[PDB]
């Protein structure tokens, strides 16, 4: 079964050419009621729901270890990013579909991670991220990767402006290749939804 | 074995594919509670020092381990060899109180004093990398096992003890240049 | 032959708190009987719940009173054992010795005014991630907050909630940290009626799940 | 009792040890039990 | 919660009045007789000297915590540093016997001596205030734990044992100047 | 009397591995729950059995790939966990730490070429007691290998067995030691239609009975 | 637990040696253990 269809919310996702659901870390949250909240947490369902990014466009003079890298949460324009003003703490996993569209005749391949703690890799690192959650995209099999992960972090719940716990990060593995009946460079897009969203602690209105 | 490398769904080919047989392992020295449990050097002293994990040496065994997980925990022992009283205070300490005697104080008593310490930070698990500023590159201040402060300091080992390790990081080995192997001289009896 | 024992370095010397005990000298002393003498305490939180001790605001009173009766902030104080207003409290007396601590603490405010004096006030608890605290009580009510007027229950206690990111938070305050860790209490009269020179004196316990934890000596000797 | 963590027994007896008490109670523990939580009058929640 | 405040009853409000939930407390460490059982520095010696913890320092944790009860009760332990012998006469005794080998007399062992002492008072507890006189400001003489004497006497350290505290008084904090908080250094890693 | 205990020469020094804990100083700490926190590892092995890391060939690339439709040698590898094909691997990050092993490794190959790219290849494990490796696909089919094509499934995983005169190996290579103590990993092509720009990459993961023992702290410090 | 080897307990209460976790899980192992194995397809040996 290649085609799978994800729903988050009232905003749906399907793909006819995914390699599956790639779980990191766990299957399940840690619980999102702890003694720091004092239970005065709530979720919120209106959150959990796909936002979109474009992340770069894979061309074949990008070579091995290209690396892009989204850290998150993101600028966020609708429900979740309100929720990150107006509530001084907040905790989320994240479901994310990375999407590079060209034709079979391309050829190549993407890496696809989610790594905690981001801090910039060196190029000897980088020749095991496979460590972290991930897929491979690679045009004669899929064009979609899919990745789920729980919050984590040294704290409960927290303050994204300060911190980012996870980075989604993708990095060329082996050039883009082109034929006459090949694309000529593939956008790589992603629709990520944040999961069991807590906040905590609401705040002041500015005015 | 052959598969669908994308999904990147773990496979594991044993020799009998081919008619061998897959032996026997005992692991108990890759155990990470047993591997992080020994002593090693901590290097960078001052008379008043903050204990922080992360001056363990990132090459050395401990440290580069340490280094290759995201989050730990663990409770400490610490050899210190000092002039004078050996004074420690628990994470969340004002600096000032090294100076006082009501903090776990030792007297010295030749050549080291050895101690066992508990985990004291206010987070459920440290981090090695921290993506972020706690204030309102480094690792926010509240990481650290405390501080402790004599009149000098001249050694100090760290024992990381009942350890858990999570979400793997690189891990890496010499660079190689030789083109084939990386070779070193490798201890062989006299004459 | 005898025992053969390691004699082993590192060991052995003295240590503050260590959990042994000394070798006695002078043996069976009985005490004279203090049987059920009155007024003891076998743990300090017993204490610092039971017995709310006094705020200090502006020229060292323990009360705040405002002379007009429009709506105003009367005063704003960072939720820390180390804040000024708390300085004279038995619970930031008590909470110097510790490192760390998680919990309730909980809020008085007694009336004082006359019986022809009448007002509506507001408590509201603004978490860390403001710049500065609201002025107004329309700001703040999108906080954590809760209203009353006087009546003839001259008290009104509210609890200031344990909500952070780490499960325990430090006691001391660092000489980098700008604005509060922890957040801050406003207090504000939303109105009065004639109740010029009338007061509301503040004072604070701990809560029922308060805990101090990691014992230090910090004081200047 | 107190700050004191030997599994093992004193070598001691503690007529030794420590003076004897003789006989002829927390206060503040049944102080602070009894103080009023909750609410008073009529909750509308 | 609302209620009548001059009645001075205890009350305890909780998170729950607006949908909180109150959380599980440990409190050992404000434990009385756990907080007072560690050693403190008594300071002011002489070869001569009568143990008394109204010597130990008034904001030490033990001295302050000692001056926030009006009673108290416990025995003792105390690391002395000496040159001579050391010798130990109970509350009472004539202060000639210190001068005898009949009284509990310590042999210099390097390096200090640790030893631990009952209560001897005649009182069935102690005072740190007493307002009046003991004659036919000050505490009647016969607070004290007895008194040790040395050819020297560098150094004294108390400790409490189950210990016990009646009828709190005022403990104070740092006065704060600064109109919002006492800040201090409080330690954190290195560079 | 008391007991009578014979102090030992020789014993109670300080061994920075020993078997022993020290004296504990400050009691009843307890700590933040970490219940269920994921992404725990309790065995560095169970980590490099679940995730294959690159190999490293010329110029840093991760795989090999030719441009021939010729059968050839396309990679020679040392098996030895020092080899610099396995430099930036991280069963070689973990090897570095321990004198020695016994026990599988397994090689992976993905294929990436396009749908219209098909390619042979062959992988065969060479054992010490020949001067020089096999170039050709021919000479080294009388090893222990395996042949495989491309298709829907791009992966091929190869065990790389553990065939010596003693039960251990040593993981470091030593300076006298000119050809590989464990033999050779060859890797050919046995023929591709149209696959020129087409790649093969290459990585490796711990076998089930993979082990390492007696741990060591080499790097210079 | 870890790199000790005394045949006898130890001298101190557990609450003294080492810190007490409190509760409100090997990833690595399951993941490792999930493994698949074998080949694929058709075996003609």
């Amino acid at each position: 079964d290649r085609i799978l269809t994800t729903r988050n919310g009232h905003t749906t996702s399907t793909t006819q050419s995914s390699v599956g659901v790639t779980y990191g870390y766990s299957t399940q949250e840690d619980h999102v009621s702890g003694p720091n909240t004092s239970g005065l947490e709530t979720r919120v369902v209106q959150a959990e729901r796909f936002f979109k990014k474009h992340l770069f466009d894979w061309t074949p003079d990008k070579a091995f270890g290209h690396l892009e890298k989204l850290e998150l949460p993101t600028d966020h324009k609708g429900v979740y990013g309100h929720l990150v003003d107006s509530f001084a703490y907040m905790r989320n996993g994240w479901d994310v579909e990375v999407s590079a569209v060209g034709n079979q005749f391309n050829g190549g391949c993407l890496l696809v991670a989610m790594v905690p703690e981001w801090k910039e890799f060196t190029p000897r690192e980088k020749y095991q991220l496979t460590l972290f959650p991930h897929q491979f995209i690679s045009p004669r099999t899929n064009m979609t990767a899919h990745i789920v992960v729980p919050y984590l972090g040294v704290n409960r719940y927290d303050q994204y402006k300060k911190h980012k716990p996870w980075t989604l990060v993708v990095m060329v593995v082996s050039p883009l290749t082109t034929n006459t009946v090949s694309a000529g460079q593939i956008k790589v897009y992603a629709n990520i939804a944040p999961t069991h969203v807590h906040v905590a602690g609401e705040l002041p209105s500015k005015e | 074995t052959t598969t669908t490398g994308e999904s990147a769904d773990p496979v594991t080919t044993t020799v009998e594919n081919y008619g061998g047989e897959t032996q026997v392992q005992r692991r108990q020295h890759t155990d990470v509670t047993f591997i992080m449990d020994r002593f090693v050097k901590i290097q960078n002293l001052n008379p008043t020092h903050v204990i922080d994990l992360m001056q363990t040496h990132q090459h050395g065994l401990v440290g580069a381990l340490l280094r290759a997980a995201t989050y730990y925990f663990s409770d400490l022992e610490i050899v210190v060899r000092h002039d004078g009283n050996l004074t420690w205070v628990p994470n969340g300490a004002p600096e000032a109180a090294l100076s006082n005697t009501g903090n776990p104080t030792a007297y010295l008593k030749a050549p080291f004093t050895r101690l066992a310490l508990p985990y004291t930070a206010p987070h459920r698990v440290l981090a090695t990398v921290y993506n972020g500023t706690s204030k309102y590159a480094q690792l926010p201040a509240s990481f650290n096992f405390g501080a402790i402060q004599a009149t000098t300091i001249h050694e100090l080992l760290v024992r990381m003890k009942r350890a858990e390790l999570y979400c793997p990081r690189p891990l890496l080995a010499v660079e190689v240049s030789s083109q084939d192997r990386h070779k070193q001289k490798i201890i062989a009896p006299a004459k | 032959g005898i025992v053969p024992v390691a004699c082993s370095d590192g060991y052995g010397g003295l240590v503050t708190t260590d959990p042994k005990t000394a070798d006695p000298v002078y043996g069976m002393v009985y005490n004279p009987p203090r049987t059920n003498y009155p007024g003891r305490f076998t743990n300090l939180l017993d204490v610092a719940e039971a017995c709310p001790t006094f705020l200090c605001f502006d020229e060292g009173k323990p009360y705040v009173v405002t002379r007009t009766d429009e709506q105003r902030l009367l005063a704003k104080f960072d939720v820390s054992l180390a804040a000024k207003h708390m300085s004279n409290t038995y619970l930031s007396g008590i909470a110097q010795y510790y490192a760390q601590y998680s919990g309730t603490i909980n809020l008085h405010f007694m009336f004082t005014g006359s019986t022809d004096s009448k007002a509506r006030y507001m408590v509201a608890y603004v978490p860390p991630g403001v710049e500065t605290p609201p002025d107004t009580p329309e700001k703040a009510a999108h906080c954590i907050h809760a209203e009353w007027d006087t009546g003839l229950n001259s008290k009104f206690t509210f609890s200031i909630p344990y909500v952070s990111a780490a499960d325990y938070a430090y006691t001391a305050s660092d000489v980098a940290e700008t604005t509060n860790v922890q957040g801050w209490v406003c207090i504000y009269q939303i109105t009065h009626g004639k109740a010029e020179q009338d007061t509301l004196v503040v004072s604070v316990s701990a809560g029922k799940d308060f805990e101090l934890r990691l014992p230090i000596d910090p004081r200047s000797q | 009792s107190g700050n004191t963590g030997s599994i093992i027994n004193n070598y001691y007896m503690q007529q030794y040890q420590n003076s004897m008490d003789t006989q002829l109670n927390d206060w503040f523990s049944k102080l602070a039990s009894s103080a009023f939580s909750g609410l008073f009058g009529a909750l509308l929640a």
